[PDB]
């Protein structure tokens, strides 16, 4: 929680760089829903994927989170995460818009930079949100305690690489169904593996839910990665 | 049940001439209908030129005294030693008391 | 201080043993039916009033400590003996026993080479009384550790000392009288004044004997102390 | 000075240099100890040196009654081997009071032992320079011996030894065990389990005993005791008419 | 202590009364029993005397922090959910606030204008018409015949008039009329004009 | 007396390593191996029991142990950092759960406690990560059997099989290798008896070997009769003897 | 030997010195001097004062503790306060608790426990201040020396601070002279001053330079400053 | 509870954590206020490491603490929004007990004691932040800016500027500023504003933004075009020989 | 680098130290005391033409009879004038009089030794010395008019005259020749005029340099610009004829 001598936050550069080697998460805002894709750590076959989550966190009904850093200091800020929108919920009998969570969050983060000798937490963040005051909302959080709000975004390993191709295919008008497929094609040439598997992989959606005008997450099931995998010429 | 406060009788007497002033009071002290002690002084010249006298409950009245000369003391040591003007005795006084405004000194205190 | 050095040794404790051993040397005796301690008291100017800057120190009424090293560390730990004494007494009615005194002694010191925002204390302390078993004496040392003795010392002198303490035990197995041992100590603190007499030292003795005192502590004044310094000053020339 | 040998933090080879300092000054007063486990007792012995003549031998010991039944050897300087034996009173009568049995000889081990493993991961506590025997005859679990290290381990033994000749005194012992063939020392008297014990560590060490030499402290059924110079003098002489 | 509140089908009034009285004698013929929690949301409030305001002031520093904090001002609903809450940690304290609230506003987001009825305890309804103390003991009957849910403003005013003159003839106590306010679609207004109407 | 610590002593490297946590893996490296075998009615855990010297009592030391009566672990690296994060592990499965809503956890949520706990640890003023990995093997009513892991970070994954310390590397190829999702309890138990004889040098037999299942319900290891539901704790110690009995048809 | 064991007081050095504590002790030797010394009826402090600049004070360096008791210092200043505040509180307690004057050898225990406790506390200082302290008590007149290390001595007469070892060797030659003394304080204030000047490269004493205290017999606590004190140079 | 001291003075009388703060400052996006005869104007630039952001959203540069008084900063922006919170609250706590809005002076003064306060505390670094407060004070008509630094330093400018290329900007405004005849007009300041700008920036695109502070909380944004407007004006007109 | 309350072979608290020359690099603040009153005077020192000269507070009231000037790190001031106003004003309500400036001045120095790690003070909340000195001056009916230089190290000094800040070793020089005990209090607003003029870097007018007073009679007043400029266009005046 010091200052280098050119103004920089020594702990925080660190733990940015911790994250570079993290598997990557993308996150892609379309005009009529919110992709969540992310990529899992050189794993193996005796891992199991049935009950397996480490990288895609549901943080409430509206809202979820996309993990690239330490998935242990994740499971700790995810937690009160869930646990101050479950105070707002309370307060107000009104669910907690997607920002002020963010804010929230990102203040915490910016607490372990300022005073007490601790060390950040290792957690880049990518929430996905749906609110009825600003529609779907995409954001970033790093170990800075930094948010911005993005229309296609990524974290940890090869960001570089993941940005220059969502910016050369990304465009306003999207469906979901595009962003989809944007995300599995920029995470197919971004990989440090052969191809891309569905065993590698977690996904998630925030639609409008097919019929009823009410806002649906969806945490895609192991054979239905291996199922949308297939349709955009993967197999 | 234990009732913290007594009366100790006596009276007092203040009066205050153009270039003198006197404080007078009884040196009988008493409980109930017996008699404690027939001289038991209860006027005391607190230095600087303060004479005091705390009368009702003795134990309240001495508490006082003591505390107001000590403070007496330590206005010396850290004004360095400036002699207390009694309207400046009279605020420090009111503080005193003040300090127990919810379980008081049960005295009537005259300076 | 929290640190061990690779021989298993505590470097800390150990530079504080060295603060001891810079110090004054200062004596314990153990008698038949008591105590006696003794101290060399450097005089560094004239300036200093004789008989008036006591060493000794009563814990409770029935134990004497004497110390050597950092003034101010012995002080502190008496400071803490007595609020021990005291406590013990609170409780448990009779007067705190020696063995009983050295570990609350003992286990105090001990927890300061345990931490690395503390350090040791920089004293070695004598100290013993009489309890309702007999008289005891206790030597305890910078890093806790403590025994019982028949004879204790420490400080500069504590070498020249401690010979002449092994020659009393040895020539007198069948038990030395408080009388004895007063003049005893006294000759063996002139002995001692040898490894530190650049400059003059003033003598200091106290006892505590169940015959000779009551079981109380005492300093040994007037006539008595006189006595033992003329002893002295006779075996010595 | 790398911080890694001076608190306990992990050394790149995921050592604690301060916990290996801490099981080097258990070595420290060049004492061995051993405990073995007769039919109905448990016997612990420890050589006995008192160098100074200054010195009142009687207040020299390393053997502690920790409860009415529980009886502590240490191996290890004395200022931290008294302060682990205050301890072990103070949580061998806490025990007592809040669960109305006595606690078990094995339950005190793993206590002291979870005590030192804290000294082993917070960074302002040292460990203790000490490894600690507790001894009993356990009403659930018979004669018992329990061992815990500045590690923060512990374990049950068939018999044991700590010190200086520790490997010796224990391929010893194992080299007993091995063809008597059974896990204790089939004896009634516990007088003759002293005895096997003192033989056996006169053999280890190739040395002779005197009664001031040694320190004994026997575990029976519902008490622990030391012995006296005399009670080792008279197991002494009795070693001597047949060996 | 009247405190009325009507909620119309595009606004929502309340009627609160202007008299502080001490003991023997009345203090205030002029009290606004009232703090604007933001633009479209107000509270009406009685109870013990010094509580009363310190509690609606505070509501009304927290109202506006929040609006200030998200550029956005909070619906009526959520307003008085955060007032509940408030009460009912109260309710359990070492002194209690004892006072008792209602909330009028204008929900922008939905075009509905919304009444809320609190008490002391933290007990939260919400009401066509609504009343604290006494006064709803005249009131409630009174509106539950002259009531409709489809009354323009201006009947709602007619209604409270009606309100008013009952507890005028039945009440035993000189409550020196009340201050009448609108809160709709254009936010707060007061009916400046009641008294001798 | 007092920390005077109050920092962390895990901090980020330029790197972006963090030190004291790569050195607690490395002293679970030097542990001894350990594994576990999911199959589809129960899951197998077994290690070696390491004595030091003959003398010391094999069976008084738990390497694995019973935290909740559907639930077990068994570790690698340091013993006495292992022996604390049960007791913990044990206190917290009812504080944070029975006492709340009147029965054990599941698998994932006391794993997801224990996990916590080792990291606050990487985290918190004075303290060194754990020097431990964990295998936590249980049943609940709603995921059915499980398998996790925990390393000193605090992380933690899901296994059809792995195996953890010295012989780590080898015996997870040993196990790819064995591993059907059609397996038996039986024959689980018969290929992690396989996998720990490539760990282990000298003897090799049920006094030098702990091996613990979580399969069906025990009625008879309950205590009590006559709430005939529940027919008991799923978690079973395997004894010295049922050991050597699968050896002999090895 | 010299190198990493200065850093905090919580530091043995491998000599067995504690250098905070001695580096401490120096601030003392850099202070203005002051001179103390007793007979039997009488007490006397003479502290030399000094000044910043030719247009500044000669800051004060005598603090009166109670009536029957004062003390004077060389080296920080706010120490001196720190102690001598915490001397008026010890010396307040016993007459308020007890109806009993301290005594000068009581304070001369408390002041030295609580200086030693600041030389083994972690995150905490050594004081850095010298004290000479003089009373009337019970047992009769008394001085006392305090260093910073917790080491207090009872003394006839001494000197602290710049170049106190001329004062001090004087002294100790002149003791049979002034210890005799008794019932005429003007001549125990003189053989102050004298004392006072074998630790004077410096200059003559001026009005200014110079500070007197002193306690005795039917005499409480009293500092003399400029006016009062021209009839000592 | 850590309470090692981190700000600490060096040998020729430095407070390095302090000066580092400055560091992370002069690495921020750069900021403007200038003061006119019945206004204030604000101006803030944006980075481009990244252009795919959603702007709807994301936090924009002037903040409003009450509704008459806005704070714009230059440095770390975790760090502002805590100094922003803080300011608001105070807000709100004069509001509640002086029954007045906050003078922009009273503001300032607390921001700045703030900033000050992290400078001398143990376990706490300084704020990496510098700041431009701006507004009325209540029925006042009288214009107001001030800035804060992380030293808790705080006095008022005619007109002034922090971060990056910051030196630049006061080079343009020193040359520009009469103190005569500040800029008579919202127009005419907002174009002092926008020029100050351009010599940092570049193309004043989605780079630029603006806001206006007339008396009686009156604060209106303006628009990627009213400030287009403003940068086609300026380019094409200065640019003659 | 060791402690924040350490002490160097000499025998001086580092920090104490290093402070002292943070305050070396401060505006020059000079004080004069009379016998008709006591002036103080500062250097505003802005660092740009923009930066509006009369919000350099750098002289503060503290009470009606006691006044403030600083040097240094002058943030660090806050909350030293907080202090001196809430213990001047406190005093008021204890007492009914007014705090004698000695008393006035002990306080704030007090406050100043509240420095070090949670050291064995109690507590000691503040981790730094402060980076600031003060003169304070102001009148009692007991000493009369007062100047006083109060140090971060707790230490304070009474002076006739004292100058602080960067041109400090010359305009103390200059004010061991220029004071007499029977300076009048123009003569002395002069003086304070004249050296502020030689040692500042810039030329000395009415906008970059402040003046102020204590009378027994009027208290602490700040002199407006207007009032100044007139003092300086009467000593250029004034030097012309010498």
């Amino acid at each position: 929680t010091i200052f280098s001598p050119e103004g920089r936050l020594y702990q925080v550069e660190y733990a940015l760089e911790s994250i570079s080697h993290a598997g990557t998460a993308i996150g892609i805002m379309a005009s009529d829903g919110i992709v969540l894709a992310a990529e899992r750590k050189v794993t193996s076959t005796l891992l199991e994927q049935d009950t397996s989550t480490e990288k895609l966190y549901k943080l409430n009904d509206k809202i979820a989170v996309a993990v690239a850093g330490l998935t242990a200091d994740a499971e700790i800020l995810i937690n009160t995460a869930r646990i101050h929108a479950q105070n707002y919920l309370k307060t107000y009998n009104e669910d907690i818009p997607v920002e002020i969570l963010v804010r929230r969050l990102s203040d915490i983060k910016q607490g372990y930079t300022q005073h007490g000798g601790l060390r950040p937490f290792g957690v880049s963040f990518i929430y996905a949100g749906y609110d009825d005051r600003y529609g779907y909302q995409l954001y970033t959080s790093n170990p800075s305690g930094n948010y911005t709000g993005w229309k296609a975004i990524s974290v940890g390993a090869n960001t570089s690489a993941a940005q220059t191709l969502l910016q050369m295919d990304y465009k306003d008008d999207m469906k979901v169904d595009d962003a989809i497929e944007l995300a599995l094609k920029t995470l197919s040439k971004t990989t440090d593996s052969s191809a891309l598997t569905y065993d590698r992989l977690e996904f998630a959606t925030i639609r409008k839910g097919a019929n009823d005008g009410e806002v649906y997450q969806k945490i895609f099931k192991p054979q239905e990665i291996k199922d949308i995998l297939v349709k955009t010429g993967i197999t | 049940q234990f009732n913290p406060y007594g009366d100790n009788g006596g009276t007092i007497l203040g009066i205050a001439g153009e270039d003198f002033a006197v404080l007078a009071g009884d040196t009988r002290n008493i409980t109930d209908y017996s008699i404690n002690s027939r001289y038991e002084p209860k006027v005391f010249d607190c230095g600087d030129n303060i004479v005091m006298s705390a009368n009702g409950f003795a134990a309240d009245g001495d508490a006082l005294v003591k505390r107001f000369k000590n403070s007496v003391k330590w206005y010396h040591f850290d004004h360095n030693d400036k002699k207390l003007s009694i309207n400046s005795a009279a605020r420090n006084i009111q503080h005193l008391l003040y300090g127990k405004r919810f379980f008081p000194y049960y005295v009537h205190t005259i300076i | 201080n929290s640190v061990f050095s690779p021989d298993g040794r505590n470097f800390q404790v150990e530079y504080a043993v060295k603060a001891v051993e810079n110090g004054t040397t200062s004596i314990g005796i153990k008698c038949n039916d008591g105590v006696v301690f003794a101290v060399e008291k450097l005089i560094t100017s004239k300036l200093l009033v004789p008989q008036k800057n006591v060493k000794i120190q009563v814990v409770d009424r029935h134990i004497g400590c004497v110390y050597s090293g950092l003034i101010p560390d012995g002080r502190h730990l008496v400071n803490r003996g007595r609020e021990e004494a005291a406590s013990f007494k609170k409780l448990y009615k009779t007067p705190i026993p020696i063995p009983a005194f050295a570990d609350r002694l003992g286990q105090y010191v001990q927890a300061h080479t345990l931490y690395n925002s503390v350090r040791p204390f920089g004293v070695s302390t004598i100290f013993g009384g009489v309890d309702k078993n007999g008289a005891h004496l206790y030597m305890l040392e910078p890093s806790g550790s403590y025994w019982g003795y028949k004879g204790a010392a420490t400080g500069k002198g504590r070498q020249s000392a401690k010979a002449e303490l092994e020659k009393l035990v040895d020539h007198h197995p069948e038990g030395l009288s408080a009388r004895e041992a007063v003049k005893q100590a006294a000759k063996i603190i002139y002995l001692a004044h040898e490894d530190n007499k650049e400059k003059d030292f003033e003598l200091e003795i106290s006892w505590c004997s169940l015959s000779e005192t009551n079981g109380l502590h005492k300093f040994v004044k007037g006539d008595l102390l006189q006595e033992a310094i003329d002893f002295a000053q006779k075996e010595i020339n | 000075a790398g911080y890694d040998r001076h608190i306990t933090i992990f050394s790149p080879e995921g050592r604690l240099y301060q916990v290996e300092y801490a099981f080097k000054a258990t070595n420290q007063t060049n004492i061995n100890s051993l405990a073995v486990r007769g039919k109905d007792c448990t016997v612990v012995i420890s050589q006995k040196k008192v160098p100074d003549k200054l010195l009142d031998p009687t207040t020299v010991s390393y053997i502690f009654c920790i409860s009415r039944t529980i009886g502590m050897v240490v191996n290890g300087p004395i200022p931290d081997a008294r302060n682990a034996a205050l301890r072990a009173k103070a949580e061998a009568a806490e025990f007592r009071y809040k669960y109305g049995y006595d606690m078990p000889c094995d339950v005190l081990a793993k206590r002291m032992a979870n005590l030192s493993q804290i000294y082993t991961q917070r960074a302002y506590m040292r460990p203790l320079g000490v490894i600690l025997t507790f001894v009993s005859v356990d009403e659930e679990l018979g004669p018992s011996i329990y061992k815990t290290d500045p590690a923060g381990y512990y374990v049950g033994y068939k018999a044991t030894a700590t010190g200086p000749k520790q490997q010796e005194i224990t391929t010893n012992l194992e080299n007993h065990f091995k063809k008597s063939k059974i896990d204790h020392i089939n004896e009634e008297s516990w007088e003759k389990v002293v005895e096997f014990a003192i033989t056996h560590m006169i053999d280890a060490l190739g040395t002779e005993f005197s009664k001031n030499d040694l320190e004994v402290g026997v575990a029976t059924k519902d008490k622990f005791f030391t012995l006296s110079a005399e009670n080792i003098e008279e197991r002494l002489v009795a070693i001597a008419e047949q060996d | 202590d009247i405190i009325l509140g009507i909620r119309v089908q595009d606004s929502v009034i309340l009627a609160s009364s202007k008299a502080v009285t001490r003991g023997i004698s009345v203090l205030k013929d002029s009290d606004d029993k009232t703090r604007q929690l933001s633009p479209h949301t107000l509270m009406s409030f009685a109870g013990e005397a010094g509580d009363t305001v310190q509690f609606a002031e505070y509501i009304q520093a927290n109202i506006q922090l929040y609006s200030i904090r998200e550029d956005y001002e909070l619906s009526p609903q959520a307003v008085s959910s955060f007032v509940r809450q408030e009460l009912a940690k109260s309710i359990r304290s070492r002194r209690p606030y004892q006072v008792n609230v209602l909330i009028g506003g204008y929900d922008k987001k939905k075009n509905k204008p919304e009444l809320y009825q609190i008490d002391y305890l933290g007990t939260k309804v919400e009401l066509p018409y609504g009343a604290h103390g006494y006064s709803g003991f005249y009131t409630f009957s009174l509106l539950d015949h002259h009531y409709r849910p489809d009354m323009t403003t201006e009947e709602g005013l007619d209604l409270l008039k009606l309100c008013v003159q009952e507890l005028e003839k039945r009440m035993p106590m000189d409550f020196k009329g009340v201050i009448v306010k609108i809160v709709d679609k254009d936010g707060i207004r007061q009916v400046d004009d009641f008294q001798a109407q | 007396m007092t920390d005077r610590y109050s920092f962390s002593l895990t901090t980020f490297s330029p790197s972006g390593k963090l030190g004291q946590i790569d050195y607690a893996l490395t002293a679970v490296k030097q542990g001894v191996t350990s594994l576990g075998i999911k199959a589809t009615n129960g899951v197998v855990i077994a290690t070696e029991k390491k004595s030091s010297s003959p003398l010391a009592m094999s069976e008084t030391l738990s390497k694995v142990s019973l935290l909740t009566p559907d639930i077990g672990a068994v570790y690698s690296g340091m013993g006495p950092d292992y022996r604390v994060l049960v007791d913990k592990s044990r206190k917290v499965a009812h504080t944070s759960y029975k006492r709340i809503y009147g029965e054990y956890p599941p698998t994932k949520l006391l794993v997801s406690e224990v996990a916590k706990i080792m990291q606050e640890a990487t985290q918190s003023g004075g303290v060194r990560p754990f020097g431990v990995s964990l295998l936590i093997a249980g049943h609940d009513e709603f995921n059915g059997f499980s398998l996790y892991q925990v390393d000193p970070s605090g992380s933690y994954f899901p296994w059809k099989a792995t195996a953890i310390g010295k012989g780590s590397v080898a015996a997870k190829t040993f196990l790819e290798k064995r591993w059907n999702d059609e397996l038996e309890l039986e024959d689980a138990i018969h290929i992690a008896l396989l996998t720990l004889k490539e760990s282990v040098e000298g003897e090799f037999n049920g006094d030098t070997i702990e091996l613990a299942i979580i399969g069906d319900e025990n009625p008879d290891l309950l205590g009590y009769t006559g709430i005939p539901t529940d027919k008991g704790p799923r978690f079973r110690k395997l004894t010295s003897q049922e050991i050597n009995d699968r050896l002999e048809a090895l | 030997f010299r190198n990493n064991y200065d850093g905090d007081t919580v530091t043995f050095s491998p000599t067995g010195r504690l250098f905070q504590v001695e580096y401490a002790l120096e601030a003392i030797k850099q202070g203005s001097v002051t001179v103390g010394l007793r007979s039997n009826t009488h007490a006397v402090l003479v502290a030399l004062k000094r000044n910043a600049d030719e247009l500044s004070s000669y800051q004060k360096k005598i603090i009166k503790c109670d009536e029957h008791m004062g003390l004077s210092l060389a080296g920080l200043a706010p120490d001196a306060r720190v102690l001598s505040n915490y001397l008026r509180q010890q010396c307040n307690y016993s007459s308020l608790v007890f109806n009993r004057k301290l005594a000068v050898e009581r304070a001369g225990h408390l002041l030295c426990d609580k200086a030693q406790k600041n030389t083994q506390s972690y995150g905490g200082r050594p004081y850095g201040v010298g004290l000479l302290i003089i009373g009337y008590d019970k047992s009769g007149a008394h001085l006392l020396e305090f260093q910073p290390s917790g080491n207090v001595t009872e003394l006839y007469g001494t000197a602290i601070g710049a170049r106190s070892q001329g004062a001090k060797t004087y002294l100790e030659r002149t003791l049979d002279t002034f210890i005799k003394i008794d019932g005429n304080p003007d001549e125990l204030i003189k053989a102050g001053v004298e004392a006072i000047s074998q630790s004077l490269r410096d200059e003559s004493l001026t009005v200014d330079n110079l500070s007197i205290a002193i306690v005795g017999k039917d005499t409480p606590f009293t500092i003399y400053d400029g006016e009062a004190v021209a009839k000592y140079i | 509870g850590y309470d090692r001291a981190l700000s600490i003075f060096s040998p020729d009388g430095h407070i390095f954590q302090v000066e580092y703060a400055l560091e992370a400052v002069k690495r921020g996006t750069c900021a403007v206020g200038v003061k006119g005869k019945n206004c204030v104007v604000l101006g803030c630039e944006r980075r481009s490491t990244l252009k795919l952001q959603d702007t709807r959203i994301t936090p924009s540069k002037v903040s409003k603490i009450d509704s008459h008084v806005v704070l714009s900063f230059s440095g770390l922006n975790a760090d502002s929004r805590i100094l922003i919170e803080k300011a608001r609250v105070e807000a709100q706590s004069h509001r509640l007990t002086l029954e007045d809005p906050v003078t922009v002076e009273y503001l300032t003064r607390y921001v700045a004691g703030v900033q000050q306060r992290y400078t001398q505390s143990g376990g706490v670094r300084p704020f990496g932040v510098s700041t431009l407060i701006a507004g009325f004070d209540p029925r006042d008509d009288e214009p107001k800016l001030y800035q804060t630094e992380p030293s808790g330093i705080y006095s008022s400018w005619s007109a002034q500027t922090i971060g990056r290329n910051s030196k630049t900007v006061r080079e343009f405004l020193e040359k520009n500023y009469d103190r005569k005849e500040p800029p008579a007009t919202v127009e005419e300041c907002v174009k002092l504003t926008v020029r100050s700008l351009l010599e940092v920036v570049q193309t004043g695109a989605k780079n630029i933004e603006i806001t206006v502070v007339k008396p009686d909380s009156d604060i209106v944004a303006l628009s990627s075009e009213e400030i287009n407007q403003y940068v086609t004006q300026i380019e094409q007109e200065k640019q003659e020989q | 680098d060791r402690g924040v309350s350490t002490f160097s072979p000499e025998g001086r608290l580092f920090q104490v130290e290093y402070s002292l020359e943070a305050i070396k690099l401060g505006s020059t603040a000079i004080g004069i005391a009379t016998k008709e009153g006591v002036v103080l005077g500062v250097e505003k020192r802005a660092t740009s033409p923009l930066l509006e000269s009369d919000s350099i507070e750098k002289i503060v009231e503290i009470d009606r009879h006691i006044g403030c000037a600083m040097s240094g790190l002058t943030a660090d001031a806050r909350s030293m004038i907080e202090h001196a106003r809430t213990a001047a004003v406190t005093h008021n309500l204890y007492y009914d009089e007014d705090i004698n400036v000695e008393s006035l001045t002990q306080s704030v120095c007090d406050l100043a030794l509240r420095f070090g790690e949670g050291a064995s003070g109690e507590e000691r909340l503040m981790s730094r010395p402060f980076g600031v000195a003060l003169l304070i001056a102001g009148h009692d009916a007991d000493d009369g008019y007062q100047l006083f230089h109060a140090e971060p190290s707790g230490t304070f000094y009474r002076y006739n005259a004292k100058a602080i800040g960067s041109g400090s070793e010359g305009a103390q020089a200059e004010l061991l020749n220029e004071w007499h005990s029977s300076l009048t209090l123009k003569e002395a607003e002069l003086l304070v005029l004249k050296i502020l003029k030689q040692v500042m870097e810039e030329k000395l007018d009415e906008n970059n340099a402040q003046l102020s007073c204590i009378t027994k009679q009027d208290g602490f007043k700040i002199y407006d610009n207007e009032k100044t400029a007139e003092l300086i266009k009467e000593l250029k005046e004034k030097e012309a004829a010498e």
